[PDB]
């Protein structure tokens, strides 16, 4: 898919890149623009989805992050697995985490009081 | 260009002052808190941390400059009134080599007039290492009413800024579109005021020279020294002092430019008379300096259309490797008034080090060379100011890709390739900075291992011969040479440090031929290091300011921020200020480490006394031939021989370098009471002051909380700072004075 | 990796989210706040510790813990 | 437990927090308390040694006199182990006597400045092993990272303590041997 | 015509995808050319010329500065502490293949590879400490 | 002691050369530094050295600076007219077309 261009080197042709797992963000982008990558210089954001490689989780969510504040584009990024697992690890509900949501759950959820008693009663 | 003034934008009334903290609306409403009141001057001075309105920025730094420029006024004006008052000025002009400077007296309230120091001329007092003497001398400055007149003259100019200073803001104001000429602001400042400055006192030392050097170099009594109107008055005075006056601009426009040749000349070198440079070399010197100023300073936009501009002049520049070269740097500078902060803290900070090398080696003022301990103060003085003042460089380049640099607006291919391959930049300064570490102090430790071993430094001694005499000295040898080959119109050469063989003495040594040897290629490359790893750490704070591998969203952060938390194994003290922090402690490294090699290495081989039945013979004559190599000669002949001048004074008048000798350790190792413990510890520590106080209720309404994470790093490298320079400064002042 | 654990404090103010980097915390609707929102973390694989939501975290004693525990490359926030 | 770094840096901050932290803090308290003992102890014998007992009673009562007469004095013959000349028997603990103040100062490289910033420098190392051709082969087993933040105030704590140790066990013997 | 092809192609064509001062266009030629990486050999050959180019200067240092440098025996101390420095660089080289053992299946660059090229530099580093040392006889 | 030209191809080896040789000149330089080898490799070469080798600065060692000079002055020369050509090489080059 057409990504923006980048030049400098540093990011690209690592093996620790190649044998770790890598992220993989997009975004709608209605209209050419500017941008600067959360770890490079700056670059021109292309019209339609563009893939990008990332190396680190907080740079695939800082960027959208970013991309919030200029304008209003929902988001996705797409998490890999060391092998070829692709799973949808960013918006499984695809309702924005901080805005409520109908599909709801626990996971590790101490219901205690607030000096410690760290022991859980029920982890599910 | 043009006069776009916005009168009367601020009004004059204390409702201001009356609100602690009306800069900010965050720093007013709530000063519940001890960290509020120390966030009420942290944040002071950062003025782009109140308003972004540029038009009000530039309105409210200008009124700064006025402002510093005032406390500076007031600052000088001082000196001359300290030189005529309590002083020995006078005297000294009459016996200047019995009579040591003195301009600061004491008095009788607890026993502490043991600080009157003798020095002579009728006058007791505490020695100067100032150079005031000097420049009042080189001024022609002779009767106490030539200070008193300049004090008063002063005093109107320091309130003419003030009254300034308050003039463009509560009274004027000039709008934004005066300050985007920065065209015109340089066709002012390299014309209006380097022109014009190095153009006025030229024609000042053209008819004050002869108070100085005809008269006071022959041997004439100060109530014999005629007055400097009178030499005016009667152009036929100045004619019989110089054959040359009696044209008075006459072949100045014939172009017979060689009947001004006697107080314009190119001598070189220094004068058997004076002590220092030739006063007839520098005056012909700022004459040059002038014209080049007054060509140099027309060179950009006003409003006539010709000449250049720092637009395409920038948009011009390009280059295989650049890119989109220097393009938008117009943009960089002329919007961000921190952009153009950095760029002249880094000139003008490595600047202030380089006239300090000048100063040392060709003295520029009579009765300097001499003076050692003046001479001393004075480098390690501009030193360090520059140290200061290329870290300051530093902790702004670093505020611009978080504060003025967007990726739309201002534009550069260079920085950005300067940030797009920024993990190269570094790497290399990383890699040079080892390889200059693990061998210039490696090879301390080596040579430091081989004496403490055995017969290791004998052989050792073949070695010392490499390196030192090999490179370098052709460059000596060229300068030897310079005058009469590549210099025909000069019969001397820059300095006599180049001159081999030729010293010039006036009962004192003034200059040596310093020859290198022993461990001058150590204690350059001991430089070399500390100087790397300053740059390394500065130039990472300023290009990975911006974007960072860590942490991606570094710009929602800050500048002078702790850090992030526990996470990734650690994140702390990541901040660009930090690697300031940090780097302000590489300079220090640095300039003390600069500061002992010059400092020692002058008594070493360069200053000394001279006898008839024999040639030299040094203050330490000819040490660092060996106690330089290793480690344990810098504090077996060099920190430890330095007690006999420091403690040793008590008896005489110079025990206050010893009381500051021994407090500045106190607030140094003060300074270890910050930088290695944790406000999480310290806050626990208030809150039991706190039940103490909640006891008798004596708990203060701003509620007790500790220093700020970062505020209390910034006084740790305060007292780091303080405490280690007022150490040396007590030692600089030690035996220099005991052994001028 | 962290062990995060959500005290009964919670207001539903989303300031975890908000702070987070990562998005290791998630808002779910619940029947016993002001607002109705509780934190709940359920990608603690990927949580690397950085507490920034403590500084978020309105209550008088913070209502997002997040233990100390042990460390992986998830956790440790590097490239390689 | 014991051994944890902070609670975290918001909350006016929680540096340096935990019960192995005020160990860390106390450890450098021992260090100078027991040294102010000690030079304490070496002039009631170095006084009465050489006889001259009205040095102390006369100067120690400030501390200049504490500078002057001990740092200085009593290292003459220390530094004097292998002067420009000829080198004697006080060599080894003349070296020692600087390899201390190496040691000691070497701790201040882990004290002073904090981890993150090497995390950001090892990480350039890093990207620099695997770009350059030939040393690209080479590959490691565990990941580069800084030392834990724990582990970082104990090694520089064991630096600040055995180079303080050898600071003064080198000035002992060698100050104590060379005058009797 | 978008933006007029890259403006003039970052400069006359530069591209140099694996160049940049790593190994210029003509350099990773040589390195392919080079023999410690070289193309279309195995066995012995990737080495070999490795200790032939290491031990072949590891004479050079201890020859002329070493802690031994200034009676006549010392043409022997340059030999010597290389030759000891040589069997334990050896071991600290063969036990990497040793700590490597995730590609049993591409032998080449893990395990039967890598020793097939240190069992060459072994025999290199030795003799050519070794042929470096018989250069100089006939001019001393 | 040769021409070594052969083909246009071999042009490229030309430029790469001469790279070395001005690093050889450097490294030739800086291997005779040592103030100890310098007294035994000076004898045989000269009739001079019989008697006495080592002429510090008297003649031999000034050599390096006189060649040093000359090509200065001559670079310098020929870009001060490079400045006066006004966009027109006047200097021949054995370059275009292969
Ligand atoms: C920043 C410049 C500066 C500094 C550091 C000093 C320092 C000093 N002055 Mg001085 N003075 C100055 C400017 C300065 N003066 C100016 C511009 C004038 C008017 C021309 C005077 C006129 C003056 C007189 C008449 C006298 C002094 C005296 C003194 C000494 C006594 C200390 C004192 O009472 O003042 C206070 C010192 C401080 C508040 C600290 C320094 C302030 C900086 C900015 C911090 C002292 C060392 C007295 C003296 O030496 O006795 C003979 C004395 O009688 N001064
Ligand atoms: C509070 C005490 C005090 C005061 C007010 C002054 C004031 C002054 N001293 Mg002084 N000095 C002092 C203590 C003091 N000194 C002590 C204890 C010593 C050691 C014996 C010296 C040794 C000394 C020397 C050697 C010289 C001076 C000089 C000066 C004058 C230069 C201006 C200046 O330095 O500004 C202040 C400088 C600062 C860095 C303060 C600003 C920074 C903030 C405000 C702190 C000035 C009037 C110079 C002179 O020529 O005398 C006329 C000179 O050469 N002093
Ligand atoms: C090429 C620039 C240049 C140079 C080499 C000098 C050199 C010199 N100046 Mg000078 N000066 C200059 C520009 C320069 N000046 C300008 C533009 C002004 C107008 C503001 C002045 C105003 C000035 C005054 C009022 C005085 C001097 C003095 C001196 C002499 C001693 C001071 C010193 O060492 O600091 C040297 C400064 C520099 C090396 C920085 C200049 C570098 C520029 C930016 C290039 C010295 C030989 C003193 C003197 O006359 O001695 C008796 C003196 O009192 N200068
Ligand atoms: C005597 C104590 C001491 C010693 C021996 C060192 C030694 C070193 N420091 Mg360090 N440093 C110290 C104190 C010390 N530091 C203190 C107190 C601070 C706090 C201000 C720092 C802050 C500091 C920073 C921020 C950096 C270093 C770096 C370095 C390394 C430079 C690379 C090199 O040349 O290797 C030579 C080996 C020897 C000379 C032995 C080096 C090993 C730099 C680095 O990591 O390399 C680029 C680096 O960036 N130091
Ligand atoms: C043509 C008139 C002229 C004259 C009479 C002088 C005279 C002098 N200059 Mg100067 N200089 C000049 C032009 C001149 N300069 C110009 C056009 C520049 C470039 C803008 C400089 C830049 C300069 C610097 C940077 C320095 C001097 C310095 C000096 C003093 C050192 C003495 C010396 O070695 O001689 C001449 C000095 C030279 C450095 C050689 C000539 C200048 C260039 C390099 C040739 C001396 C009085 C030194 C000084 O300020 O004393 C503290 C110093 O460091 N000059
Ligand atoms: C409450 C505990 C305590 C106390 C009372 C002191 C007291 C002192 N320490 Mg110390 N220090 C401490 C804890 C303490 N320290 C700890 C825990 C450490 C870390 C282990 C250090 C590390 C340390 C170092 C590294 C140094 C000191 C030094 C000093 C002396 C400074 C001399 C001075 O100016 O005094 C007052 C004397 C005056 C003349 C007053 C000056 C008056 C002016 C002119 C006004 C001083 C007596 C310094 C020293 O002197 O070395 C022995 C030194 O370098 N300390
Ligand atoms: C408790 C003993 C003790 C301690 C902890 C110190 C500590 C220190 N001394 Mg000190 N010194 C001592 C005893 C001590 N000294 C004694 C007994 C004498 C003889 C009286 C001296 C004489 C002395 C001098 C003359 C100087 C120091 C300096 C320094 C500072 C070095 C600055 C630096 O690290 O930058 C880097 C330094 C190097 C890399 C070397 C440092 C904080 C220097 C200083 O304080 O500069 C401001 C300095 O000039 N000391
Ligand atoms: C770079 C300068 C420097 C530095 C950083 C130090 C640092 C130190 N010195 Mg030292 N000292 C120095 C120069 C220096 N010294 C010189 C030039 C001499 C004279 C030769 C001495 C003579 C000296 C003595 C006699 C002693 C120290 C001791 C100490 C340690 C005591 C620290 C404390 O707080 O108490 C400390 C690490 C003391 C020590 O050994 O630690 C317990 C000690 O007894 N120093
Ligand atoms: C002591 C200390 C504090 C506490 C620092 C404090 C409390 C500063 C105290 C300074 C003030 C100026 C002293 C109190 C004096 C009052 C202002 C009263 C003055 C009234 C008249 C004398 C004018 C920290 O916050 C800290 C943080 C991180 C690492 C180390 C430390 C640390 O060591
Ligand atoms: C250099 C440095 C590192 C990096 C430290 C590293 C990479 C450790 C390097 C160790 C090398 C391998 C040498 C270790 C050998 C020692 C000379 C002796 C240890 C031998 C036994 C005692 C175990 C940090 O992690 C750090 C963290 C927090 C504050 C400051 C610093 C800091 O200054
Ligand atoms: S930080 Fe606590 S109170 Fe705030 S939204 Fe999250 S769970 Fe609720
Ligand atoms: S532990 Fe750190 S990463 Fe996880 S939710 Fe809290 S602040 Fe965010
Ligand atoms: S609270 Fe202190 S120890 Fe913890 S991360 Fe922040 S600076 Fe580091």
């Amino acid at each position: 898919m057409p990504s923006p261009s980048f030049l400098g080197s540093t990011g690209g042709w690592l093996r620790c890149a190649e044998t770790e797992e890598k992220y993989a963000m997009t975004w709608s982008s209605d209209q050419q623009h500017i941008f600067e990558m959360p770890t490079g210089g700056a670059a021109v954001m292309n019209s339609g989805d563009n893939l990008l490689y990332l190396a680190r989780k907080e740079q695939a969510l800082a960027l959208a992050t970013q991309l919030r504040t200029q304008f209003k584009i929902q988001d996705y990024k797409i998490y890999r697995i060391f092998p070829s697992g692709e799973v949808q690890y960013l918006h499984p509900k695809d309702g924005v985490l901080p805005y409520q949501v109908n599909k709801g759950r626990e996971q590790v959820g101490r219901v205690k009081s607030t000096i410690g008693k760290n022991v859980n009663p029920a982890q599910v | 260009v043009k006069v776009v003034v916005d009168r009367d934008v601020v009004p004059t009334s204390f409702e201001k002052w009356a609100k602690p903290g009306h800069f900010s609306r965050s720093l007013a409403k709530g000063p519940k808190t001890t960290t509020w009141i120390w966030n009420l001057h942290a944040d002071a001075h950062d003025f782009d941390s109140h308003t972004s309105s540029l038009e009000e920025v530039s309105r409210k730094i200008f009124s700064a400059h006025f402002g510093q420029l005032a406390i500076i006024f007031i600052w000088l004006s001082g000196m001359y009134f300290h030189g005529a008052r309590f002083s020995n000025y006078v005297a000294w002009l009459s016996n200047p080599t019995g009579i040591k400077p003195s301009a600061q007296v004491v008095w009788p309230i607890v026993g502490q007039q043991i600080l009157n120091a003798d020095v002579g001329g009728g006058m007791q007092g505490i020695q100067i290492t100032s150079g005031l003497f000097q420049l009042w001398r080189a001024s022609g400055i002779v009767n106490e009413l030539q200070l008193y007149v300049t004090a008063l003259g002063g005093l109107g100019m320091a309130g003419l800024m003030i009254f300034a200073g308050w003039f463009h803001y509560h009274k004027a104001a000039p709008k934004l579109e005066w300050f985007q000429n920065v065209e015109s602001m340089l066709n002012h400042h390299l014309a209006g005021l380097l022109g014009l400055g190095s153009l006025s006192w030229a024609g000042h030392q053209i008819h004050v020279s002869l108070p100085i050097n005809k008269l006071l170099d022959a041997g004439v009594a100060p109530s014999s020294i005629p007055l400097p109107h009178e030499f005016i008055l009667n152009r036929n005075l100045m004619a019989e002092l110089y054959p040359s006056f009696q044209q008075g601009l006459v072949p100045f426009f014939t172009l017979n430019w060689k009947q001004y040749s006697d107080i314009l000349t190119f001598k070189g070198g220094l004068s058997p008379v004076t002590g220092g440079l030739w006063l007839t070399d520098v005056a012909h010197h700022h004459l040059a300096i002038a014209v080049l100023f007054l060509v140099a300073g027309h060179m950009y936009r006003t409003n006539w259309g010709i000449g250049h501009s720092i637009k395409q002049i920038l948009e011009a520049h390009k280059g295989p490797l650049t890119g989109e070269g220097h393009k938008g740097l117009y943009e960089i500078l002329t919007t961000s008034w921190h952009a153009n902060l950095a760029i002249n803290l880094a000139m003008l900070g490595s600047l202030s080090i380089i006239v300090a090398h000048h100063m040392y080696a060709m003295p520029p003022y009579p009765y300097l060379a001499t003076d050692y301990p003046t001479q001393l103060s004075l480098f390690t003085h501009h030193m360090w100011i520059g140290g200061f003042c290329i870290v300051g460089a530093g902790a702004h380049a670093a505020i611009y890709m978080v504060r003025d640099y967007s990726p739309t607006v201002n534009f550069n291919n260079v920085l950005d390739r300067m940030i797009r391959h920024r993990d190269a930049i570094i790497s290399h300064l990383n890699w040079v900075c080892i390889f200059l570490g693990m061998h210039s102090f490696g090879l301390y430790i080596h040579n430091d291992t081989m004496r403490a071993l055995g017969r290791a430094q004998d052989m050792f001694s073949d070695t010392a011969i490499q390196l030192q005499p090999v490179f370098a000295q052709w460059i000596q040898q060229i300068h030897t040479l310079a005058p009469g080959n590549t210099a025909v119109n000069a019969l001397a050469t820059a300095s006599y440090a180049f001159g081999a063989d030729t010293v010039t003495v006036g009962s004192k040594i003034a200059m040596m031929p310093i020859k290198l040897g022993t461990a001058d290629f150590m204690v350059h490359h001991i430089h070399a290091f500390t100087i790397h790893v300053t740059t390394l750490i500065l130039l990472k704070g300023v290009l990975y300011a911006r974007n960072s591998r860590l942490i991606p969203d570094k710009a929602n952060l800050g500048f002078r921020f702790p850090c992030d938390g526990p996470g990734r194994g650690g994140t702390c003290q990541v901040s660009a200020w930090d690697h300031v922090f940090l780097g302000l402690f590489w300079m220090y490294n640095a300039l003390s480490i600069v500061i002992f090699h010059f400092s020692w290495k002058m008594q070493s081989d360069v200053w000394g006394t001279v006898t008839s039945n024999g040639a030299i013979s040094h203050i330490t004559g000819g040490n660092f031939a060996q106690s330089a190599i290793t480690i344990n000669g810098w504090l077996r002949d060099f920190l430890w021989a330095q007690a006999s001048q420091v403690i040793q004074s008590y008896g005489s008048s110079l025990s206050a370098y010893g009381l500051m000798f021994l407090g500045a350790h106190f607030v140094w190792a003060f300074s270890l009471m910050f930088l290695f413990s944790g406000r999480g510890y310290w806050q626990e520590l208030i809150e039991s002051i706190v039940w103490a106080h909640n006891k008798l209720k004596v708990a203060p309404a701003i509620a007790p909380r500790a220093l700020s994470i970062t505020q209390g790093r910034a006084v740790g490298v305060a007292h780091y700072l303080l405490g280690g320079i007022a150490t040396t400064w007590a030692f600089f002042l030690a035996r220099i004075i005991a052994v001028g | 990796a962290h062990t995060v654990k959500i005290y009964d404090n919670c207001i539903g103010c989303t300031q975890c989210v908000r702070a987070c980097p990562l998005d290791v915390l998630e808002m779910v609707p619940w029947d016993g706040c002001k607002a109705g929102q509780m934190a709940s973390a359920p990608r603690t694989e990927d949580c690397v510790g950085c507490k920034r939501c403590e500084t978020a975290c309105p209550t008088d004693f913070l209502s997002i813990r997040v233990y100390l525990g042990g460390e992986t490359t998830r956790s440790m926030g590097l490239a390689y | 437990g014991y051994s944890f770094p902070c609670d975290g840096p918001g909350r006016g901050g929680t540096c340096d927090i935990s019960a192995w932290d005020a160990f860390y803090l106390a450890m450098f308290w021992m260090l100078n308390t027991i040294g102010w003992v000690t030079f304490y102890w070496h002039w009631k014998h170095l006084s009465l040694w050489q006889g001259n007992v009205a040095q102390f009673n006369e100067s120690s009562t400030y501390l200049m006199g504490w500078l002057r007469d001990y740092l200085w004095l009593n290292s003459s013959p220390l530094i004097n182990g292998y002067n420009p000349y000829g080198m004697n028997s006080l060599a080894v603990w003349s070296w020692m006597f600087l390899f201390a103040h190496l040691v000691w100062a070497t701790g201040f490289m882990f004290l002073i400045s904090w981890r993150g910033y090497w995390q950001e420098l090892i990480e350039t190392l890093a990207w620099a092993h695997e770009r350059t051709p030939l040393a690209n082969l080479i590959r490691w087993k565990d990941k580069p990272v800084a030392l834990s933040i724990v582990q970082a105030r104990l090694v520089g704590l064991v630096h600040f303590t055995v180079g303080y140790i050898l600071t003064y066990a080198a000035f002992v013997i060698a100050s104590t041997a060379g005058k009797f | 015509m978008t933006d007029y092809i890259k403006p003039y192609n970052n400069d006359p064509f530069v591209g140099h995808l694996a160049t940049p001062i790593n190994s210029s266009s003509l350099t990773r030629a040589y390195l392919s050319q080079l023999p410690i990486y070289r193309r279309g050999v195995s066995p012995f050959l990737r080495g070999l010329e490795i200790g032939m180019a290491h031990g072949y200067f590891l004479i050079g240092p201890f020859v002329q500065l070493g802690p031994l440098r200034n009676t006549d025996i010392k043409y022997l101390a340059g030999l010597l502490s290389a030759i000891g420095l040589i069997v334990i660089l050896t071991l600290g080289m063969l036990l990497y293949g040793a700590v490597s053992f995730t590609n049993d299946s591409q032998d080449l660059e893990s395990v039967d590879g890598w020793r097939q090229l240190a069992s060459g530099f072994l025999l290199g580093a030795v003799g050519g400490a070794g042929f470096a040392y018989l250069l100089l006889t006939l001019f001393s | 002691s040769s021409l070594r030209m052969f083909e246009v191809s071999d042009g490229e080896p030309y430029p790469l050369n001469p790279a070395v040789i001005f690093i050889a000149l450097i490294g030739w330089s800086a291997v005779a530094a040592i103030p100890s080898n310098i007294p035994v490799l000076g004898g045989t070469g000269l009739t001079q050295a019989f008697l006495a080798s080592i002429q510090r600065l008297l003649a031999q060692y000034p050599t390096g600076p006189k060649l040093d000079d000359p090509f200065w002055f001559y670079l310098i020369v020929y870009h001060v007219g490079l400045f006066a050509l006004l966009i027109f090489g006047q200097i021949g080059y054995a370059g275009y077309a292969k």
